[PDB]
RNA sequence: GGGGAAACUCACGAGCGCAAGACAGAGAAGGGAUUGACAGAUUGAGAGCUCUUUCUUGAUUCUUUGGGUGGUGGUGCAUGGCCG
């Protein structure tokens, strides 16, 4: 008998994850792609994000 | 946590048919294709990988398992007189080898 | 020669009025601040109702020997109800339970407002 | 009319992320034959993954093991047994020109206890040989 | 460099045990009458009773399955003093072994 | 001989219905099933040294319209199901003696000629 | 003459490839007789910007990575029959190049 | 430290419950291993959590002796990767 995952992980820091690293801290970049900074920076070239600032 | 017998059966089967099983790192949700309590799918799949009939791979949000040769032997032993004429998809056909040569 | 806010009795009849259904009859509603009214008119819990009755038994059974049975709770979010006056409820803060004698004045106010959640600072170095 | 309409922005970002999903998926499992990349042509009809490797032979698998393992594995996350999601393994013509590959070659030699210098030399020579115009190798770590 | 961890348990909170479900030997719920017919002992749940017996509390009828709870009013005072008497036979014999 | 096909087809079926959830294991289990009239077939271990055991059993069987056969030792039952003290290798030693088996349904992979063998030993 | 106005939409992550489809779709449509083409029109280039603090652990000065993904959308209009289009769409267009079509009369 | 903390996050404090202790050796088990649970009594809490109580359930397991999982726990002076 269990009764966890009771508290409403409905909105905010806990209802978010990084598709990859899975963390919740690093700016979970909502712009459509759930990713923290660190992880995104890694995938940038694979997702398709050039630099040339 | 008890794992229903039919749950067990239903599961080992969904595998033996395909020879492949997939699961997410989530514990509350229900396995996609089978609609089973994941916690149950975890309890069930792990005993396999652990003894050695299952191969595991993990990427982003999912765990990937492909059945082992020694595994079909195990499942068929557990499923009974039903599992004998079973050929996990991943195990036989070889229709037309197709390692593509780049565009014309 | 001292009196009380709006008549401790009018309210017992106001709260336990013809329809003493939801702990806070729409009557008491007219009395509370917007924030409180918000909550009740929104979605108040039932647990808050069984806690209610727990004080009830404490207030009567106890002889006039003014020795109330402390009722323990974590429901620091509860807003004192009229009938909740007189009883001593033990409210958790962080470490233990706090016993507070409910006066007429602490109504409409959050039950948490008395269970000190931290010991402010003394000093020296 | 494909289900839901999506911000060409929103849907494109989704596209990229999916591609980067595939990349972790393949590279992590296809850790035997020279893995390289993926030309993915997605149609509301058929998702076509094209894995490029140094040793395509390894991708197809034995009896057709991996080929089916991967094709099925994908079917498990975004399935469509309708042969929709079909995989193809491309041959990487010049082995020595693919770094993704050479690293694996080096990764292999190092775990087989081949000393560092001797190691790197073989890969570097082999790389230049294949037509490289310049090659470099780095190996940070608790070197002996 | 962070504070250390540790573990000092109160002698008071001590520990707490968990339930230990129990079957007593086998369970012969039936009786053989006229050795040609078979008889019933407990009561049978109405809903799911084609083989399930309800648990007879000291005054309430429980069903291991449907949880249906029943008790007769007039039979409550009668069974309450009958069960409490059988509760004393069990209360005295339990204190004797210790 | 103990009609090889009777005992042989028995264990192939006791293990066939056990590989599927539709099988009943236990005294509590069977007595419960027997009543619900959910047992298309019930077995009883004869060498059962428990008071009124086998009795109360055969008792209900008829009282609820159930076909029934008895097998010599309880031990031979343990095997038909799969209840021994096995070993991560296969090497067994000692086995558990049931006394109450009941099939809720016949697995659909059982032959018409084998089904008749079974009804070829039903009783009280 | 069953004329159908066709809308060719092309959206792409990089300009290299989307310009080839555009350039060739017209090159190919002009050359058919049952064809009427509205010049290849270039919608405004949408840019998705993602600015990120480099380093994982927040130490060292402020370093920011300005990442960009450009999306070029080109639109072409056609005067044809239903077979005519499928005749001109017979290219060999690069990956990640979405092509949507709208048919009206 | 994407550090804008109401909870969550969370690591910290008080109190409470779940095991998701697999896999192996040995002992246990259908004449039951074990889950669940009205009802009062306890709780902060309709947490069987706990006690009294007795009925369900089916070997998914108990038990020890090993031995794992998982861990925002420790060493950035053991290290990759990354960044200043
Ligand atoms: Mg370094
Ligand atoms: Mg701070
Ligand atoms: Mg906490
Ligand atoms: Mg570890
Ligand atoms: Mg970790
Ligand atoms: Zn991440
Ligand atoms: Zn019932």
């Amino acid at each position: 008998n269990k009764l966890w995952r009771t508290h409403p992980r409905n909105y905010g820091k806990d209802s978010k994850e990084c598709r990859v690293c899975g963390a919740r801290q690093g700016l979970i970049t909502k712009y459509e792609m759930m990713t923290c900074r660190r992880c995104f920076r890694e995938q940038a070239p694979h997702i398709g994000f050039v630099k040339y600032r | 946590v008890h794992v229903l017998k039919a749950t067990k059966i239903r599961i080992y089967k969904q595998l033996l048919q395909d020879g492949v099983f997939v699961l997410k790192k989530d514990f509350e949700g229900h396995h996609e294709e089978t609609g089973v309590p994941n916690l149950h799918c975890y309890i069930l799949v792990r005993s396999l990988k652990d003894r050695g009939f299952l191969e595991e791979i993990f990427n982003w949000g999912f765990t990937y398992y492909y059945l082992n040769k020694e595994g079909c032997e195990y499942l068929k032993t557990k499923l009974g007189i039903s599992a004998d004429n079973v050929i996990p998809k991943t195990f036989k056909a070889s229709n037309v080898n197709f390692i593509s040569k780049e565009e014309d | 020669f001292t009196f009380r806010g709006k008549g401790l009795e009018e309210l017992t009849a106001l709260a336990s009025g013809s329809n003493s259904e939801k702990l806070i009859s729409d009557e008491l509603a007219a009395l509370f601040d917007a924030k409180t009214r918000r909550r009740v008119k929104r979605g108040i819990s039932e647990k808050y109702a069984k806690f209610v009755n727990k004080v009830r038994r404490s207030k009567e059974k106890c002889p006039a020997g003014e020795k109330p049975v402390p009722v323990k709770t974590h429901y620091r979010s509860m807003i004192v109800i009229p009938e909740l006056v007189g009883g001593i409820v033990g409210v958790y803060n962080g470490k233990e339970f706090v016993n507070v004698e409910v006066k007429f004045d602490m109504i409409g106010k959050y039950l948490a407002e008395f269970a000190m959640t931290y010991k402010p600072t003394t000093h020296g170095k | 009319k494909t289900t839901r309409a999506i911000n060409k922005k929103k849907k494109f970002v989704a596209d990229g992320v999916f591609n980067a999903e595939l990349h972790s998926f393949f590279s992590k499992s296809l850790q035997d034959a020279g893995y390289a990349g993926i030309e993915v042509r997605r149609t509301p009809t058929k998702t076509e993954i094209r894995i490029k490797a140094t040793k395509p032979q390894q991708v197809i698998g034995v009896e057709g093991k991996k080929h089916k393992e991967l094709t099925q594995f994908l079917q498990k996350r975004f399935g469509y047994s309708d042969d929709q999601i079909q995989i193809w393994a491309e041959p990487i013509k010049f082995k020595g020109l693919c770094a993704s590959a050479q690293v694996e070659a080096m990764n292999y030699k190092l775990l087989k206890d081949v000393p560092v210098r001797l190691a790197a030399n073989y890969i570097i020579k082999s790389v230049i040989q294949d037509g490289a115009k310049g090659c470099e190798i780095i190996i940070s770590g608790k070197l002996k | 460099k962070k504070k250390k961890k540790k573990k000092s348990y109160t002698t008071k909170k001590k520990t707490k045990h968990r339930h230990v479900h129990t079957k007593l030997g086998a369970l012969a719920f039936y009786k053989l009458e006229n050795n040609g017919k078979v008889s019933l002992q407990q009561k049978g749940c109405p809903k799911c009773g084609p083989g399930i017996f309800m648990a007879k509390h000291y005054d309430r009828h429980y069903c291991g399955k449907c949880h249906l709870t029943l008790k007769i009013d007039x039979x409550x005072x009668x069974x309450x003093x009958x069960x409490x008497x059988x509760x004393x036979x069990x209360x005295x014999x339990x204190x004797x072994x210790x | 001989d103990q009609n090889q096909q009777l005992n042989e087809v028995l264990a192939k079926v006791i293990k066939s219905s056990n590989c599927q959830d539709a099988i009943s294991k236990g005294l509590h289990e069977v007595l419960r099933t027997i009543e619900a009239k959910q047992a298309l077939f019930v077995c009883v271990a004869e060498d059962c040294d428990q008071g009124n055991y086998v009795k109360l059993v055969k008792a209900l069987c008829a009282k609820n319209e159930i076909k029934y056969v008895s097998v010599p030792k309880r031990a031979s039952l343990g095997e038909y199901l799969g209840h021994f003290t096995a070993n991560a290798k296969g090497e067994i030693k000692k086995v558990k003696g049931c006394s109450s088996l009941a099939i809720r349904k016949y697995a659909p992979e059982i032959t018409e000629d084998e089904k008749k063998i079974i009804e070829g030993a039903l009783k009280a | 003459v069953k004329k159908v106005r066709v809308r060719i939409t092309l959206t792409c992550k990089n300009l290299k490839s989307v310009e080839k489809a555009t350039s060739e779709i017209v090159s190919r449509a002009k050359k058919t007789e049952q064809v009427e083409v509205k010049g290849p029109v270039r919608m405004p280039t949408k840019t998705l910007v993602i600015t990120v603090r480099k380093s994982p652990c927040g130490e060292g000065s402020k370093t920011w990575d300005r990442f960009e993904m450009r999306i070029y959308k080109r639109i072409i209009d056609l005067t044809c029959n239903v077979p005519d289009v499928k005749t001109i769409t017979n290219f060999r267009i690069d990956p990640g190049v979405e092509i949507e079509l709208t048919m009206t009369a």
